[PDB]
C-alpha cells in the first residue's frame, strides 16, 4: 500500500504515476509506477534539475522504492562525463555500492525515539482506557522509560529514552546524555531537532526489522530474535515439560506446558534443535523470561553482539547561557514545573540539573533587571494601536527605572504604569476606541499585576505556586490506598479521564518531586526566619 | 568551465563580493518560505554540488506547527515564536533582530510577508552586521507614503500622473540621490494635503468628475470617499475628514478602466539597475490579483521599452538595490500613469523567471554577498555574454539584447468562497493532487495531511504554465486545472478560474481591471453538473451512508450478545434533497452489493456502484462513469 505519494514539480520538471496516496500495487501490477522527468538547455543542467527534484520527492509505503540508487547513480562521476555502457550497472552491482545511508549516530538516535515514542503512546492509550472502564491499573504500567535495542551493521546498541517534557526527549547511552527536542506530526512522523539541525523522520516496524527514514535518506536496524534462546510468551506457572532435556525438538512440536489464567497454554518451538531447559518443572514465568535453550547448526547471525560502549554526540545544550535573562526564567521555571508533573531524569542524571535549574531560578528571581526586560518584549511586540501619550508614558517611566538600577531605593514603577494606563481609560474613548485599548494593553496589566511588590513579592509568588502544585497532587493520595484514592479522582472528575491520569502520573515520581520540595524550602525560608501567612 | 566551488567563502572571492553568507533567516511563512528555500537550494546544487550549502532557518508558530505547514519539514533549522497575529511572530522587527544574532545568521529575507513594508528592519539589520535581502531602509522612505512616491517619481524622466494632490513637481535631479526634505517638497505636500471644506474643490475643478478622497491613515473600509457628482464633493469630502478627525486629508484624481501593468526591475549594490521585463495583471477582483500574465503583449515596443526606461531611472536616482517592481496604469490609446514603486519581490515573480531563465531569489542572495550584475550567471547569460568570464556588460548599450522567451499564464488558487461572495474559508484538507505535466508546474503551502487555521492567509498555492504564446498557455491552464483535485472541509477557488479562462473577453484580451466587479455583479457563478445526475449521486452517496451505519451498527451488536429485529437492517433508504428551491424526494434499494437502484415517482434507474479506497464512488449511469465524493454539513450536502 501507499501512504504518501508527493512529487514537488518545479520549472522544466514533471512527471506522474500510475497510483495515488490512496491506493496500492498489487502482485499482477507490474514494476514501474512513475516517470520523472527534466528539461535543461544542456547535459549538465538536465542532470541537475532531476538531481534536485528527486532529493525532493517524497514516497512512503509498504513497498520499498528504488529512488535513492537513482540519486546516487546520477551524482557519480563516469554518468556525468557520460563514460557509461550497458554493463555499467552490473559491474557497479557487484562492487556492492548501496550507499546513502545518514550517520550512524543519527540513525540510532531517530530509531530510540521513535521505538520509545510507540511505547509511551500506547501505555498511555492502554491506561487511560481502562480509567474509562472503571479499572485500576497500577502506578508502573504508565512508565516514562523505555528501554531500545537497536542492531546496526553486527553492532548492538542499548539505550535508555526518558522525558523532561512532553516535547523534550532524553537519550541516555553508556551513561552520556543527549537531549531532543520533539513534536509530534499530524501525517505519523516526527520533527526533531538534534544538535541545531532539524530532520523529519518516519518509522515502519516490521516483524524482524525498523525501518528508520530520516529526510530522504533510509536506514534499517535489526531486531534481535537471533540467539534461538525460548522464552515464556507471558507471565504464568510451569507446570512440566514435554520431551526430554537433551532431545531434539521439530519446529511446531510443543515443548513445554505453562499455565496462566488457571487456564493451560502449551508451548510450540520455533526451530528445530536440541533443547536444554533452564528453569526447573514448577518454576514462576516472566513474559520474555529465559526457559529453554536450543542447539541449531547456526546458519548465520554469530556473535552479533559487540555491544557499542562509547558515549553519543554532545556539542550543544539549549541551557541559554548568558542569553538575556528572562527567557532563562521561562527556561528554568518551565523545567521545574515538568518535574512538578512528573517529568523526571533517571537516578544518576537527576538532581545533577535540578540543583542547577534552583539556583538559576534564585538568581534571576533577584535580578533588579528581569521586570523591564519583560516590559520591552511585551510593549514592542506592540507599537500600533496604542495611543501615542501612554506609550511616550511607559517608556519614560521604564527609562527612569533603567537609570535607577543598582540603588538600594530601585524600585519597578508598576503603579505609574497602571497609572497613566488607567488615566486614559478614565479619559474612556467610547466605542471601538474603548475595547482596542482594554485589549492591547492587557500583557502591560499583567506584568505590572506581577510586580505590585516588586521582585521580591514576586519570587516568592513563584516559588510558592510551585509548592501549591506539589499540594495540588499528593493531598489526594492520602486516606488510604491506591485504588481507592484513584475512584475517587475518577467520580469527582466524570467527564475527563486525562486530569485522573495527570494526577497518577505525576504521584508516581514522588520521592524525586520531595527532594525539589525541600530545595525549595531551603532556598526560600532559608537564613531569613519570618514566616508570611 | 574551470570554477571549483564548495563553500560560499571560495564563491564570493572568485566572484568579487565582500559578505560571506552561510544562514539565511525567513521572516516568513507558507508560500514565500517554501519557494525561497527551493529556488536557493536548485541553485546552491549547481554552483557547490552540495543542495544544502546555504541553510534556512525558519520562525514556527504553534499554529503553523500544528497545520502541518509544508515550509517546516524543508527548514534546516526552526525556532518557536510566539502565535496570533503577525505582530507577535512576523511583523516584529525587533523580534527578527533578536533570531538573527542569538542564532548567528548572516542575512535575513522577508519577501511579500509582513516585515518588507516596514521600513525600520534593514536600519535594525544594518546596524548589527546583518546583510537584509532588500532595498536600504532610505529608498523604502523616499519611497514612502503616496504623496512622496508622487513627487519622487518626477525628479528624472517624468512619468504622467493623475494630479495626486496636483501636477505640480519639484527640481530636475536626473541621477543624483536625494531625501524628502520637507524645504522644497512642502510646498507640494501642502497642495497634496487639505485642511479647510474648499481646499479639496481645487482638485475638482481640474481632476473632473471622478474624485477620490482618502485620508492619510484611510483604509480597511474606512476614510475612503469615491465622489460621481460635481456638487456632492463637499458632502464626502467632509465625511473623509470625519472618518479620521485631526489627521491631513488627500485629494486625488480616479483611474479609468484601464490595464494594469508591472515592470520588474533587479539592481546590485554598485550602481547598476536593470530591467528584466514586465507582466499584465489586470485580472482583479475588488484590487486582488487572480490571474497574472508575463509578457505584457498590451504595450506596443515603443511605449513599453518607454515604461521600462521610466522604472530604471528611479530605481537608480532613489537607491534601490536588490528586486522591486514598478507599477503602471496603461490606458487604451497608448498612455501610461504611475502608480507605485512596491519595494520587495512579489509572489507573482515567476511570471518572469520563466521567460528570462533566471532565478530572482537567488540573485537576491548574490547581491546580499556583494557580487555585481555582470559576474551573476544568468544575467550574463541574458544580454549574451559568456557565463564564465569576469567581463563587464554595458547595460545600456545592449538593453536591446534581451527577449522573452514564450508566455506564461500564473493563476493563484485562493481559499476563499465563490458561493456567497468570496468569505474566506479554512480547515482541514483531505486530498491535494497536483498532475504536472510538460510546461506546467505549481506549488503548495499546505500537504494532503495538514490545514489552514484562522491566522493563515489565502493563496495556498500558485500554478504556472508555459506555452510558445498566449493560445497554448491558455490552453496548458485550462486543461490543469480541470485535472486537478483539492477536497478538504475549505472551499477552493478553482472553477470559478476555469469559468474566466473559458471566457471569450479574456481570451482575446478585452478585459481591465474592473472585468471580474462587473461579472460578479451579475451572477456569474456557473460550471455546475446537469440536475439529474447531481439529483441521482446525491441519493447514492446518502443512501449508502446510511445502509452502512445500519451495517455496521447492527453487526456491532450481534458481537455484544444483542439480537436486534430483522427491521433495523434495511436495504432500502428515503432521501430528500431540494435543488435550487425544487424538492426532490427518492427511494434508493439494491439488486445486489454494488447494483444500486434509484426510484423517484415510479420511474426507476440502474446505476453500478463500487466503493473506492479512498472514501469515494465510482458510478455507472448512463454508459459514462464518473467519480463522486460527499461531505455532509449541518444543512447542507456537498457533492463533488
Amino acid at each position: 500500500t501507499v501512504q504518501e505519494l508527493n512529487f514537488r514539480s518545479n520549472k522544466n520538471v514533471w512527471g506522474y504515476f500510475s497510483v495515488a496516496a490512496a491506493g496500492g500495487l498489487h502482485e499482477f501490477a507490474d514494476s514501474q509506477f512513475g516517470h520523472c522527468f527534466s528539461w535543461g538547455e544542456n547535459r549538465e543542467e538536465a542532470i541537475s534539475n532531476m538531481v534536485v527534484a528527486l532529493k525532493e520527492l517524497s514516497i512512503r509505503g509498504d513497498f520499498r522504492t528504488t529512488v535513492e540508487y537513482l540519486i546516487k547513480l546520477l551524482e557519480t562521476e563516469s554518468f556525468q562525463m557520460n563514460r557509461i555502457d550497458t554493463g555499467w550497472l552490473d559491474r557497479l552491482i557487484a562492487e556492492k555500492v548501496q550507499a546513502e545511508r545518514p550517520d550512524t549516530m543519527l540513525g540510532v538516535v531517530c530509531g530510540a525515539l521513535h521505538v520509545a515514542d510507540v511505547s509511551l503512546r500506547n501505555s498511555v492509550s492502554n491506561f487511560l482506557h481502562s480509567l474509562e472502564r472503571g479499572q485500576v491499573l497500577p502506578a508502573h504500567t504508565l512508565l516514562n522509560t523505555v528501554d531500545v535495542e537497536l542492531i546496526y551493521e553486527g553492532v548492538k546498541y542499548v539505550l535508555k529514552v526518558t522525558r523532561q517534557s512532553p516535547n523534550s526527549y532524553v537519550v541516555i547511552m553508556n551513561g552520556s546524555c543527549v537531549e531532543v527536542d520533539v513534536h509530534r506530526l499530524s501525517d505519523g512522523g516526527l520533527l526533531l531537532s538534534y544538535d541545531g539541525s532539524s530532520y523529519t523522520t518516519y518509522m515502519k516496524e516490521e516483524v524482524d526489522r525498523y525501518r528508520i527514514t530520516i529526510g530522504n535518506k533510509t536506514c534499517v536496524f535489526e531486531k534481535e530474535n537471533d540467539p534461538s534462546v525460548m522464552r515464556s510468551p507471558s507471565a504464568g506457572k510451569l507446570i512440566q515439560y514435554i520431551v526430554e532435556d537433551g532431545g531434539h525438538v521439530f519446529a511446531g512440536q510443543c515443548y513445554a506446558e505453562i499455565e496462566v489464567m488457571k487456564m493451560v497454554m502449551t508451548l510450540t518451538a520455533v526451530e528445530s534443535g536440541c533443547i536444554h531447559y533452564v528453569k526447573r518443572p514448577g518454576a514462576a514465568l516472566d513474559p520474555g523470561c529465559v526457559l529453554a535453550k536450543m542447539q541449531l547448526d547456526n546458519p548465520s547471525k554469530v556473535q552479533q553482539a559487540e555491544l557499542h560502549t562509547g558515549s553519543l554526540p554532545r556539542i550543544q545544550s539549549t541551557a541559554l547561557r548568558g542569553e538575556k535573562l528572562h527567557r532563562v526564567f521561562h527556561y528554568v521555571l518551565d523545567n521545574l514545573v515538568n518535574v512538578m508533573n512528573g517529568y523526571c531524569l533517571p537516578d544518576p542524571f537527576f538532581s545533577s540539573k535540578v540543583k542547577d535549574w534552583v539556583e538559576r531560578l534564585m538568581k534571576t528571581l533577584r535580578d533588579p533587571s528581569l521586570p523591564l526586560l519583560e516590559l520591552q518584549d511585551i510593549m514592542t511586540s506592540v507599537s500600533g494601536r496604542i495611543p501615542p501619550n501612554v506609550e511616550k508614558s511607559i517608556k519614560k517611566e521604564m527609562a527612569q527605572y533603567a537609570s535607577n538600577i543598582t540603588s538600594v531605593l530601585c524600585q519597578f514603577p508598576s503603579q505609574q504604569i497602571a497609572n497613566i494606563l488607567d488615566s486614559h481609560a478614565a479619559t474612556l474613548n467610547r466605542k471601538s476606541e474603548r475595547e482596542v485599548f482594554f485589549m492591547n494593553t492587557q500583557s502591560i496589566v499583567q506584568l505590572v499585576q506581577r510586580y505590585r511588590s516588586g521582585i521580591r513579592g514576586h519570587m516568592k509568588a513563584v516559588v510558592m505556586d510551585l509548592l501549591r502544585q506539589y499540594l495540588r497532587v499528593e493531598t489526594q493520595f492520602q486516606n488510604g490506598h491506591y485504588d481507592k484514592c484513584v475512584f475517587a479522582l475518577r467520580e469527582e472528575n466524570k467527564s475527563d479521564m486525562n486530569t485522573v491520569l495527570n494526577y497518577i502520573f505525576s504521584h508516581a515520581q514522588v520521592t524525586k518531586k520531595n527532594l525539589l520540595v525541600t530545595m525549595l524550602i531551603d532556598q526560600l525560608c532559608g537564613r531569613d526566619p519570618t514566616l508570611t501567612d | 568551465r574551470d570554477f571549483t566551488v564548495a563553500s560560499p567563502a571560495e564563491f564570493v572571492t572568485r566572484f568579487g563580493g565582500n559578505k560571506v553568507i552561510e544562514k539565511v533567516l525567513i521572516a516568513n511563512n507558507g508560500i514565500a518560505a517554501v519557494k525561497c528555500m527551493r529556488s536557493i537550494r536548485r541553485w546552491s546544487y549547481e554552483m557547490f554540488r552540495n543542495e544544502r550549502a546555504i541553510r534556512f532557518v525558519v520562525m514556527v508558530t504553534p499554529e503553523d506547527l500544528k497545520a502541518n505547514a509544508e515550509y517546516i519539514k524543508m527548514a534546516d533549522h526552526y525556532v518557536p515564536v510566539p502565535g496570533g497575529p503577525n505582530n507577535n511572530n512576523y511583523a516584529n522587527v525587533e523580534l527578527i533582530l533578536d533570531i538573527a544574532k542569538r542564532i548567528p545568521v548572516q542575512a535575513v529575507w522577508a519577501g511579500w510577508g509582513h516585515a518588507s513594508e516596514n521600513p525600520k528592519l534593514p536600519e535594525l539589520l544594518l546596524k548589527n552586521g546583518i546583510a537584509f535581502m532588500g532595498p536600504p531602509s532610505q529608498a523604502m522612505w523616499a519611497l514612502g507614503d503616496k504623496i512622496a512616491s508622487s513627487i519622487v517619481a518626477q525628479t528624472a524622466g517624468i512619468p504622467t500622473l493623475p494630479w495626486s494632490g496636483s501636477g505640480l513637481r519639484v527640481d530636475w535631479q536626473e541621477n543624483d540621490f536625494s531625501k524628502r526634505i520637507l524645504n522644497v517638497p512642502q510646498e507640494l505636500y501642502e497642495k497634496g494635503y487639505v485642511k479647510d471644506v474648499d481646499d479639496g474643490l481645487q482638485a475638482a475643478e481640474e481632476v473632473g468628475y471622478p474624485v477620490m478622497i482618502k485620508a492619510s491613515e484611510g483604509g480597511g473600509g474606512k476614510g475612503i470617499r469615491k465622489v460621481n457628482n460635481a456638487d456632492d464633493f463637499p458632502n464626502l469630502f467632509r465625511q473623509v475628514q470625519a472618518e479620521v478627525p485631526g489627521s491631513p486629508i488627500f485629494v486625488m484624481r480616479l483611474a479609468k478602466q484601464s490595464r494594469h501593468l508591472e515592470v520588474q526591475i533587479l539592481a546590485d549594490q554598485y550602481g547598476n539597475a536593470i530591467s528584466l521585463f514586465g507582466r499584465d495583471c489586470s485580472v482583479q477582483r475588488r484590487h486582488q490579483k487572480i490571474i497574472e500574465e508575463a509578457p505584457a503583449t498590451i504595450a506596443t515596443p515603443a511605449v513599453f521599452e518607454h515604461m521600462e526606461q521610466c522604472a530604471v531611472k528611479l530605481a537608480k536616482m532613489v537607491g534601490y538595490v536588490s528586486a522591486g517592481t514598478v507599477e503602471y496604469l496603461y490606458s487604451q490609446d497608448g498612455s501610461f500613469y504611475f502608480l507605485e514603486l512596491n519595494p520587495r519581490l512579489q509572489v507573482e515573480h515567476p511570471c518572469t523567471e520563466m521567460v528570462a531563465d533566471v532565478n530572482l531569489p537567488a540573485a537576491q542572495l548574490q547581491i546580499a554577498m556583494g557580487i555585481p550584475l555582470y559576474r551573476i550567471k544568468d544575467i550574463r547569460m541574458m544580454y549574451g555574454v559568456s557565463p564564465w568570464g569576469d567581463s563587464p556588460i554595458d547595460f545600456e548599450d545592449s538593453a536591446h539584447v534581451p527577449c522573452p522567451r514564450g508566455h506564461v499564464i500564473a493563476a493563484r488558487i485562493t481559499s476563499e468562497n465563490p458561493d456567497e461572495g468570496f468569505k474566506p474559508s479554512s480547515g482541514t484538507v483531505q486530498e491535494l493532487n497536483f498532475r504536472s505535466n510538460k510546461n506546467v508546474w505549481g506549488y503548495f503551502s499546505v500537504a494532503a495531511a495538514g490545514g489552514l487555521h484562522e491566522f493563515a492567509d489565502s493563496q495556498f498555492g500558485h500554478c504556472f504554465s508555459w506555452g510558445e504564446n498566449r493560445e497554448e498557455a491558455i490552453s496548458n491552464m485550462v486543461v490543469a486545472l480541470k485535472e486537478l483535485s483539492i477536497r478538504g472541509d475549505f472551499r477552493t477557488t478553482v472553477e470559478y478560474l476555469i469559468k474566466l479562462l473559458e471566457t471569450e473577453s479574456f481570451q482575446m484580451n478585452r478585459i481591465d481591471t474592473g472585468w471580474l466587479d462587473r461579472l460578479i455583479a451579475e451572477k456569474v457563478q456557473a460550471e455546475r453538473p446537469d440536475t439529474m445526475l447531481g439529483v441521482v449521486c446525491g441519493a447514492l452517496h446518502v443512501a449508502d451512508v446510511s445502509l452502512r451505519n445500519s451495517v455496521s451498527n447492527f453487526l456491532h451488536s450481534l458481537e455484544r450478545g444483542q439480537v436486534l429485529p430483522a427491521h433495523t437492517l434495511l436495504n432500502t433508504v428515503d432521501v430528500e434533497l431540494i435543488y435550487e428551491g425544487v424538492k426532490y424526494v427518492l427511494k434508493v434499494t439494491r439488486q445486489s452489493p454494488n447494483s444500486y437502484v434509484v426510484i423517484m415517482n415510479g420511474s426507476c434507474v440502474e446505476v453500478d456502484v463500487h466503493r473506492l479506497s479512498d472514501g469515494g464512488l465510482l458510478l455507472s449511469y448512463d454508459g459514462s462513469s464518473y467519480t463522486t465524493y460527499m461531505k455532509e454539513e449541518v444543512d447542507r450536502y456537498r457533492i463533488t
